[PDB]
């Protein structure tokens, strides 16, 4: 994690300048995308929330599997790899009131 | 000895509590601070070697204590709560400093004119404005003010999950009052919160029906008077404003003291070389090093002493929270002046603030009161309340306001004699018996 | 040299009669005056409150109130030997002088 | 599992808190303790700047504090009280100590 | 660096003299002002004033 900068001055010749208005992002889904706070190698962005395992910053924490506490089985050498998330402020819940 | 003051009525006063929390993450490098891209001065710096390490050490601990301040602050449930749709509490009207649902972000409106209360400025187009700092508007982010690595590390808690928690910790209160604090929470009406909150306090609930709806306009005034505290008096948030006056301060001065020529022949590396021939100028550069590292060590020794403070701070507002806030607490003074009945969190720039709703007497008449009553030859002592007179009738009244009864045996049981007491005084108690054997 | 001593902003006559005053609306407001305005009542009557605070009924009171009285007069003698058979009572401001 | 104890009599005790509140307010002169008089001293001491006044700001900030702690711990009540003229308490005698 | 050093003594005990001040008031406001039903924090056994 490059913390507090924008990962656009490191070296990069494989790309072409296309016009775009936010540093060439063109993805179908939740794919890496450029972070404020800074920018992260290693980890792609997931739009489901959890809880916090690794605190960052600004709410983004960092995890290994992507899964919270399994009483069952761990992570393998599958697909699945580090991700980065904003951490799931508690757990939800409604109160019948009258 | 025969004279008592009883309350005749009572008001409902609300005030407010600026607790600090957390304060700016900062961090220093030696090397930009000290040498400039020069070789000769990180190989003389390197000399000293695990000064550096330990300081970064102690920032980084700063760092994570603050934010585990704030976790134990806000984070203490896991479960979030959420006010009903319909807003039907028998009188009460939150709204004011629940979150407006209608505008995009969950800010209340206390937190609103808090904000608006500081000089802001009208050239231009109010967009953003401001989504960190401690009540004030100013230019670009922490790289405009980054000319030398002074980075300044985002909170882990962001304000929206502040105000999240908030918001959860005051529903849970009007809906689950003190009971999700202690385990699940359980639903009770707002209304019938207040009088077992009354029973705490050694008030009879049975007023607070006669009074609940007046008792919620007294709420709902004293909200109004918040607003007034903010245009009154703008001392309200003097401890947020002084520690983050103190730590810019601080930053300022340590950025100044680069220039500093602590006896050189110039404050400059850069001159000092190209001048001065660069063996000559090893003592000169080591002088500077040296200045310039008692400095950083007493401006480290300085957020030291202000971390202790703001984790003190902290300690007691987590320890409000889980008294005042979730249960009922009764510490005198402790939760505001006058008897506890709630309180009232709420999110503030690096602090929280605390409205205590309390119970407090309005007006109060004497009375005639004797230690008991010595009837037949048996004593006859309150089991609650405290015996008043009017000049010709003895009458029984609760402990903290005034409610009159016939005195009979029910509320009162036999101890002692006539003899036994000192100042007692002849009375006749109501038997329910007695006109029950006369049919 | 200069080592200039400010004078504290309160003055002992001050703190005095600020204990004065708070022991006088202990003795007769009792602790109504710091939850609100004060509420004049018997002395006698405040302990028979308290001892009901500690789950102790008040009855007990009365039947030996001027005993008390006299155990707690026979207290503040006592004080008086804390300072005779003891000096270290002061010793935390005497070290922080 | 069939035995307890109950107070037959009780003793009313007192014992005594000394609790530290404020200490002696002291200052210190950078000019007047490091240099006499002597105008070089003085040059060369006013290189250093900042540390004096922020050492001065330091010691205002503990006088201030200071006398905070002593307003709160004794400046609680707005409202002085003050002991009737004749002292009837029911056998209490507190002239010792008033 | 004698002064320095001087300082922060000072600060270490303001600091401590600023920690008996808040336990003091808290007393008063809970020993002295009201009763305290906490143990062992208004003197030893069951507190009465």
């Amino acid at each position: 994690l490059y913390q507090d900068v924008n990962c656009t001055e490191v070296p990069v010749a494989i790309h072409a300048d296309q016009l775009t208005p936010t540093w060439r992002v063109y993805s179908t889904g939740s794919n890496v995308f450029q972070t404020r706070a800074g920018c992260l190698i290693g980890a792609e962005h997931v739009n489901n929330s959890y809880e916090c395992d690794i605190p960052i910053g600004a709410g983004i924490c960092a995890s290994y599997q992507t899964q919270t506490n399994s009483p069952g089985s761990a992570s393998s050498v599958a697909s699945q790899s580090i991700i980065a998330y904003t951490m799931s402020l508690g757990a939800e819940n409604s109160v019948a009131y009258s | 000895n025969n004279s008592i003051a009883i309350p005749t009525n009572f008001t409902i006063s609300v005030t407010t509590e600026i607790l600090p929390v957390s304060m700016t993450k900062t961090s220093v490098d030696c090397t930009m601070y000290i040498c400039g891209d020069s070789t000769e001065c990180s190989n003389l710096l390197l000399q000293y070697g695990s000064f550096c390490t330990q300081l970064n050490r102690a920032l980084t601990g700063i760092a994570v204590e603050q934010d585990k301040n704030t976790q134990e602050v806000f984070a203490q449930v896991k479960q979030i709560y959420k006010t009903p749709p319909i807003k039907d509490f028998g009188g009460f009207n939150f709204s004011q400093i629940l979150p407006d649902p209608s505008k995009p972000s969950k800010r209340s409106f206390i937190e609103d004119l808090l904000f608006n209360k500081v000089t802001l400025a009208d050239a231009g187009f109010i967009m953003q404005y401001g989504d960190c700092l401690g009540d004030m508007a100013y230019r670009d982010l922490i790289c405009a003010q980054k000319f030398n690595g002074l980075t300044v590390l985002p909170p882990l808690l962001t304000d929206e999950m502040i105000a999240q928690y908030t918001s959860a910790l005051l529903a849970g209160t009007i809906t689950s009052g003190w009971t999700f604090g202690a385990g699940a929470a359980l639903q009770i009406p707002f209304a019938m919160q207040m009088a077992y909150r009354f029973n705490g306090i050694g008030v009879t609930q049975n007023v607070l029906y006669e009074n609940q709806k007046l008792i919620a306009n007294q709420f709902n005034s004293a909200i109004g008077k918040i607003q007034d505290s903010l245009s009154s008096t703008a001392s309200a948030l003097g401890k947020l404003q002084d520690v983050v006056n103190q730590n810019a301060q601080a930053l300022n001065t340590l950025v100044k003291q680069l220039s500093s020529n602590f006896g050189a022949i110039s404050s400059v590396l850069n001159d000092i070389l190209s001048r001065l021939d660069p063996p000559e100028a090893e003592v000169q550069i080591d002088r500077l090093i040296t200045g310039r590292l008692q400095s950083l060590q007493t401006y480290v020794t300085q957020q030291l002493i202000r971390a202790a403070e703001i984790r003190a701070s902290a300690n007691l507002a987590a320890t409000k929270m889980s008294e005042c806030v979730l249960g009922q607490s009764k510490r005198v003074d402790f939760c505001g002046k006058g008897y506890h009945l709630m309180s009232f969190p709420q999110s503030a720039p690096h602090g929280v603030v605390f409205l205590h709703v309390t119970y407090v007497p309005a007006q109060e008449k004497n009375f005639t009161t004797a230690p008991a009553i010595c009837h037949d030859g048996k004593a006859h002592f309150p089991r609650e309340g405290v015996f008043v007179s009017n000049g010709t009738h003895w009458f029984v009244t609760q402990r903290n306001f005034y409610e009159p009864q016939i005195i009979t045996t029910d509320n009162t049981f036999v101890s002692g004699n006539c003899d036994v007491v000192i100042g007692i005084v002849n009375n006749t108690v109501y038997d329910p018996l007695q006109p029950e054997l006369d049919s």
